[PDB]
């Protein structure tokens, strides 16, 4: 999709939903969305690179990644899937003010997104980070993603 | 405009037999004003001249008048109109008794008209002129119009060929004919005109003396009386219809010399060699008949001036115009053969051949492609390095290949050949010099819309080779390598300013860890280019998201550079140029300083950097001379330990005069020198300009 | 080249072999001396357009907001209203007498026209109400309908006194009983302060009756009518917070009627159709007051021949000021569009000749004439502030002199109260601030004579506005001192932008005002449970000296 390096839709000021189908490699970092963009559904996509959000959390936490791997701790029974596993950031170790900063970092890459859908993917080359607000509303659809190992909810 | 003039002629043609009392006169009256105002172009005249003879309703008295007055042509009046007049000209006979006879006085008036406008006749194709000249001679035998075609016949026949004995017999016999009263006067000028054409012509002088007259009438017959009013309006009409064509001054002049020719009578594929061609004006007439003798010695070995040597360089060019250029062309093979000899030194000396062939090879880019593609070899460099260097400066930056668009892969292999040649040699600095010309060629590729990405890909491979240990170094290297690199950064900086080229942005963005080499190297000129490139890059990359590889490396450059220049907080940072700051610490305690008060603060600042260390002192010494303070700065390097000790020793004298006004401590000093460094015009103004934007404290004083 | 003098180098006039006319001098360039050129007369451009772009943000956050619509109050220090503390409202009512009030109503017949007629209409029926008002005072029993008429007439009295001349105040009211209650000096009768302090007390009486009638629960049309009269005086500017809350209630009650088209209906009752016509002029006044009171404080907004002409004139002014806060650049085609109507709607202003026998016609002509002048100046300043058109420089000067001589024309023929209209300050405050800001960067002879007669005009205004007069002169003085600081310090040229201490003053000026209009600090305090380098040189001294000498908090009350 980003054959020329950058992909944007700013001139499409009224765009709300974008559908990507039968694309081999898609990198979300290069894609630029307009102000009113709210829904993104992708089906039968081979390779997907999520927003590169993990390190921004690391800088605020100032914690080593290996130590951070000991931080996360394992309603969802309505829509649990065996393919992946749900993990959340621990609230006891993180200060309430610090936790609020962590949530704000996630929303930086989630400017106006409201609906996200994953269908028939093959691999994702990073940790998947989704906000708690979108996950608790059952608007995160990781379906037929037998290759995805884990997803982190912050 | 001219459409109504067509209708007026058509008005006299559409209606016949009406016989109106005044409507016919009004249409003729409207024709009087319309003829002079709009010129009565050639298609209109052909219909008009046919209408006068076709319709006899209008009297022959006014038929002569309109020919004398209305017939003021602005058009080309080609032979088609003249042929129609020729058809009108003639006399009825047994064969043409059924055809209506045109009035002889109208024929004489018609014969009077084209004489006035003979100068406007077409430049003939010398094929129907022989027919026309014979036709005019045959028409000349009519007495009522003999006096008017006689000046005409003098004009169109200018060659010995047109002086034909059968024409001589007709002209002479008419004068010898008794029933003319004007042929002896008419024939004498025609015979005299034919005399000057063929030469001596003893046969033509014996005929003239037989038909000679008292020659007062011949003097009057020598003079041709053309109406001044007719020509004055004609000059204005011709200029108006065709701007910058048929000038009024020349139209009057052309008639005058035609008139003067009559006055002078009383007093008086075809092969042309290019060797004998001298005048370009003659060459214009000789262009259909140009022929080039195939001699290889001359056509390249000897302008606004006029000469055979003026067309010297044009000879090598007109042949390419006469015939299409090819690889088998003798001039195209002479240069290669001379080039082949010069490398092998079989020629007497190559120094004089190069400038001439370079100018020829500077143009004809398709030919220059052949020359460069065959002589760009490693073996051809072994014979002599200088001769390959000379030809690299002439045809490299001026070449734009479009034959196959696959020459990029050949250059990377050949460019590395010179570099590898320079490794084991041990430097010669010939690699960097040869690169600069290629960079000039690369910008030519960049300027062209085609193969924009192809040129940029070639440029990137140059930087990797140019940033090696042996060719580029901060300890042992040559200014050639740095000066070649600083030009490359300007190409990308200029490419960022252009908005008409929609290229790949990863080509513009330079490598992540390759900027550590340019930043670490303490070449003051090189650091100036980096600030220009960083500032120009930040103009773009604004629509890109917060998280992206391109924008993360750009912000890393800004933070690292300011820390290394003015912030002086590298130790508190997490890294510098990909190196952990605590590595810098370990070196510092091993280093020895006789008096180390603030050891860490001295090395890392604008004054402490060796590239900008001494130039910092030069600016300060300029300030001290201008302000003329009490005490000069005796130390050779500016740092915290020298500044406070300088002020502590003279603390008694600090209180009254101190130092240059506007500065209270070293922190104020480090900016004050930079304010001057930013105020003046110098290569390192770019250094201060970059530091202004990303210092947030001073950005407040700027508007918005 | 830009040669306008064609006069030789004064130092080079000594040996004037050549004169290249170049700046600074071709001979000096040959001589290589620029300092010697500076010593002579000898008869820098990219910062003026950006500053003009910045001016629009400045006048929106200083003159419009922060000078009139700002208010700083602390709840802890402010004493709440208590019982037996409203006797001052009752005292002023007892001061007014039956005969005194009738003269006040007689003055509003011919001198206050075109202001009350817009909302309440004629006051002939009010003459019946005031007679009933005195009779109702004796009776203890009261009704909601009776109290609304009680509050409406008191609103009229506040408008009458604010506009009647000082000389007519002396014979109607006795100042002696008012000295012992206020506690002020007895030496001043009606010159200043005493007349002003009387206006607020009567205005507070009208609001007290509405609180006494409990208008919170009983809605009626008279609530809107009472407020519109208070909008004719300077009451809303004194208490911006009170007026904004009252305006919302006026909109809330007005929207309850739910009228989409206000045109008369033939199928409806003739009285109902007439009642809808007079409701149209009330809606237009409400729409006008919404735009005049627009600001960050109020978040709720609501969208005969002379009245409609007056309303749509403000609609013309609405498009110009909508770009003041925003940073967008309006298109030229719509920017020059307004002029093609500005000339035709100024032709219909003077279409009505005049009527000299009555002051009602004269006042409405003066108001209508002032409308075109104050919007033409904005439109022509609109040319310069973004496009720098050459012809607009003279027109801006010419139109500014029109309002200069218009106010002074009203001091000669019994129209001293013509200049007491609240929006005459709104026009002059914007014109004196722009020229003062223009003179510190561009010096011209024409604008110099334009400043001298403006500062005297402010002092010539009637002394009924009070504190607002003292705030504008202080602001002008601060702008006047800036040019003293602009020329003294040399301008720095980095190569792409300029750096001057005065620029920091202007930018820091806006920030302080915006801090005052911040409710985040009040929100944390209102909860009651969640509340407990590389400066170059020699520029902090300059900026802090001016900040200490002149503080923008001074113009804030």
């Amino acid at each position: 999709i980003s054959r020329t390096g950058l992909a944007d839709f700013t001139r499409w000021d009224n765009l709300q939903k974008l559908v990507l189908s039968r694309v081999a490699y898609i990198d979300l970092n290069s894609i630029v969305f307009p102000k009113n963009f709210k829904s993104l559904t992708m089906k039968r996509v081979s390779k997907i690179k999520w927003w590169n959000i993990e390190e921004n959390i690391l800088k605020e936490l100032k914690v080593d990644k290996r130590t951070f791997k000991s931080l996360y701790i394992k309603f969802t029974k309505f829509f649990n899937l065996r393919h992946t596993r749900i993990k959340e950031l621990d609230k006891s170790e993180i200060n309430q003010i610090t936790y609020l900063r962590c949530q704000a970092i996630v929303w930086l890459s989630f400017r106006t997104l409201n609906h996200i859908k994953l269908q028939n993917v093959s691999e994702v080359f990073n940790n998947i980070i989704v906000p708690r607000a979108l996950f608790d509303s059952k608007r995160v659809e990781i379906y037929r993603c037998e290759k995805i190992s884990q997803v982190l909810v912050i | 405009m001219s459409l109504i003039l067509d209708d007026i002629i058509l008005s006299l043609t559409n209606a016949n037999e009406r016989t109106p009392p005044q409507a016919l006169k009004t249409t003729l009256s409207l024709l009087y004003e319309k003829s002079k105002q709009y010129g009565l172009s050639s298609p209109q005249l052909q219909a008009l001249v046919r209408l006068l003879c076709e319709t006899s309703i209008i009297d022959t008295v006014t038929k002569v008048y309109i020919v004398e007055n209305c017939f003021l042509p602005d058009g080309y009046l080609t032979k088609e109109l003249l042929l129609e007049i020729i058809n009108h000209l003639g006399t009825p006979t047994v064969f043409s008794r059924y055809r209506i006879q045109t009035p002889p006085v109208l024929q004489s008036a018609l014969c009077k008209w084209l004489v006035h406008v003979y100068f406007l006749f077409p430049v003939h194709s010398e094929r129907e002129h022989n027919i026309s000249s014979s036709i005019w001679l045959h028409l000349w035998q009519f007495s009522f119009l003999q006096k008017w075609i006689t000046p005409l016949v003098i004009w169109q026949a200018t060659t010995p060929v047109d002086v034909k004995p059968w024409k001589l017999s007709i002209i002479k016999r008419c004068a010898m004919h008794p029933g003319y009263r004007d042929a002896p006067g008419s024939a004498t000028l025609i015979l005299q005109r034919f005399q000057c054409l063929v030469g001596a012509s003893s046969q033509i002088t014996e005929s003239i003396i037989t038909i000679n007259c008292n020659r007062k009438t011949l003097k009057s017959h020598r003079n041709l009386k053309l109406d001044a009013h007719f020509l004055s309006i004609l000059k204005r009409i011709l200029s108006r219809a065709h701007p910058a064509n048929f000038p009024a001054d020349t139209v009057q002049n052309t008639i005058d010399m035609y008139l003067s020719e009559i006055h002078q009578l009383g007093a008086d594929d075809s092969t042309v060699s290019l060797w004998d061609v001298t005048s370009l004006e003659q060459l214009a007439q000789n262009w259909p008949q140009l022929h080039i003798p195939n001699d290889v010695d001359y056509m390249m070995k000897p302008r606004k001036v006029m000469s055979r040597d003026s067309l010297k360089h044009l000879y090598s060019s007109i042949i390419l115009i006469k015939n299409s250029r090819d690889e088998s062309s003798s001039p195209y093979e002479w240069c290669i053969w001379q080039l082949k000899r010069c490398f092998a030194h079989q020629i007497e000396t190559p120094q004089e051949v190069i400038p001439i062939i370079i100018s020829v090879s500077s143009m004809d880019n398709k030919l220059s492609s052949r020359i460069i593609q065959t002589f760009c070899n490693l073996k051809y460099l072994k014979l002599d390095e200088l001769t390959l260097k000379k030809v690299c400066g002439g045809i490299l930056p001026l070449w734009k290949p479009e034959l196959i668009s696959g020459t990029r892969e050949f250059f990377v292999k050949f460019m590395a050949s010179i570099f590898m040649w320079s490794t084991r040699d041990g430097n010669n600095c010939t690699f960097s010099e040869t690169c600069f010309y290629v960079l000039q060629m690369i910008t030519n590729w960049v300027l062209d819309d085609k193969l924009i990405a192809l040129g940029l890909t070639l440029l990137h491979d140059m930087q990797s080779l140019l940033t090696l240990d042996k060719i580029f170094n901060n300890a042992t290297s040559n200014r050639f390598s740095t000066m070649a690199f600083i030009s490359s950064l300007d190409i990308l900086t200029q490419l960022s300013k252009q908005t008409k080229s929609d290229y790949a942005i990863q080509y513009l963005i330079v490598g992540p860890d390759i900027m550590n080499k340019v930043f670490s190297s303490d070449d003051p000129l090189l650091l100036s280019a980096a600030c220009r490139y960083l500032v120009a890059t930040k103009n773009k990359l604004m629509q890109y998201p917060s998280t992206n590889k391109f924008v993360r490396m750009q912000n890393q450059y800004i933070m690292d550079l300011t820390n290394y220049l003015y912030r002086n907080k590298v130790l508190s940072s997490k890294s510098l140029f990909g190196v952990s700051p605590d590595f810098f610490k370990q070196i510092l305690e091993n280093l020895y300083i006789p008096t180390a008060d603030f050891k860490n603060a001295k090395f890392f600042t604008i004054t402490g950097i060796p590239a900008l260390s001494y130039i910092c002192i030069i600016i300060l010494r300029r300030l001290e001379t201008a302000e003329n303070t009490k005490i000069k700065f005796t130390s050779g390097i500016i740092n915290e330990e020298t500044f406070n000790n300088f002020f502590r020793v003279h603390h008694d004298e600090i209180g009254q005069h101190g130092w240059i006004k506007g500065v209270n401590n070293i922190h104020d000093l480090r900016v004050k020198i930079l304010m001057h460094l930013s105020n003046t015009a110098n290569p390192y103004r770019d250094i201060a300009a970059f530091l202004f934007t990303y210092l947030k404290s001073l950005s407040k004083y700027s508007v918005q | 080249t830009q040669l306008k003098s064609k006069h030789p180098c004064s130092v080079c006039t000594r040996r004037k072999v050549k004169c290249d006319r170049m700046i600074p001098c071709g001979n000096c360039r040959k001589r290589g001396q620029d300092s010697e050129c500076m010593k002579s007369t000898k008869l820098s451009k990219e910062y003026l357009p950006d500053l003009l772009l910045f001016w629009q943000n400045y006048e929106y956050w200083i003159t419009n907001i922060g000078l009139y619509k700002t208010k700083q109050r602390d709840l802890t220090r402010t004493p709440a209203n208590l019982d037996t503390d409203t006797e001052e409202c009752m005292f002023w009512m007892n001061y007014l007498q039956k005969d005194q009030s009738f003269q006040l109503m007689n003055f509003a017949m011919e001198n206050l026209g075109a202001l009350y007629f817009g909302s309440i209409g004629d006051i002939s029926e009010l003459y019946l109400r005031v007679e009933q008002y005195w009779d109702r005072r004796a009776d203890k029993n009261h009704s909601v309908d009776g109290k609304y008429w009680d509050a409406l007439i008191w609103s009229v009295f506040t408008m009458c006194i604010y506009y009647m001349p000082v000389e007519k105040l002396a014979e109607i009211f006795s100042v002696y009983p008012l000295h012992e209650y206020l506690g002020s000096n007895k030496r001043l009768n009606w010159e200043d302060g005493m007349q002003l302090v009387m206006c607020q007390n009567f205005a507070r009486c009208s609001l007290f009756q509405l609180k006494q009638c409990d208008f919170m629960a009983h809605p009626d049309i008279r609530l809107v009518q009472a407020y519109l009269i208070l909008a004719t005086t300077t009451f809303p500017y004194d208490e911006p917070l009170l007026a904004n809350s009252l305006l919302t209630q006026c909109i809330h009650t007005f929207k309850n009627f739910h009228v989409d088209d206000f045109r008369p209906l033939l199928n409806d009752d003739p009285v109902e159709s007439i009642a809808k016509v007079t409701l149209g002029r009330i809606f237009y006044r409400l729409c006008g007051c919404d735009y005049l009171q627009s600001g960050p404080r109020k978040p709720i907004a609501l969208h005969n021949s002379t009245e409609v002409l007056y309303w749509k004139i403000i609609s013309l002014d609405r498009d110009l000021d909508q770009y003041l806060n925003k940073s967008s650049k309006p298109p030229l085609k719509t920017l020059d569009a307004i002029r093609r109507e500005l000339d035709i709607f100024q032709y219909k202003v003077d279409s009505l000749e005049e009527d000299f026998r009555s002051n009602n016609s004269r006042f409405q002509k003066f108001i209508a004439l002032f409308q075109i002048s104050t919007v033409s100046w904005k439109l022509f300043k609109m040319y310069l502030i973004y496009y720098d058109t050459a012809d607009s420089l003279l027109k801006v000067i010419h139109y500014s002199k029109v309002i200069i001589s218009l106010i002074v024309n009203n001091f000669h023929a019994k129209s001293e109260f013509f200049n007491r209209h609240p929006m005459v300050m709104q026009t002059i405050t914007r014109v004196v601030s722009f020229i003062s800001f223009y003179q510190i960067f561009v010096e011209s002879a024409a604008v110099k004579q334009l400043l001298v007669d403006l500062t005297e005009l402010t002092a010539n205004l009637p002394t009924i506005f009070g504190s607002k007069l003292d705030k504008l002169v202080y602001l002008t003085e601060r702008l006047s001192k800036l040019k003293l600081l602009w020329d003294k310090v040399q301008l720095l040229d980095s190569g792409d932008s300029f750096y001057h201490p005065v620029f920091k003053i202007l930018q820091n000026d806006i920030k302080i005002i915006e801090l005052k209009n911040d409710e985040m600090f009040s929100l944390i305090k209102g909860l009651g449970s969640l509340v407990p380098n590389t400066e170059p040189s020699d520029f902090r001294t300059i900026v802090e000296e001016f900040q200490s000498e002149y503080n923008i908090s001074d113009i804030l009350s």
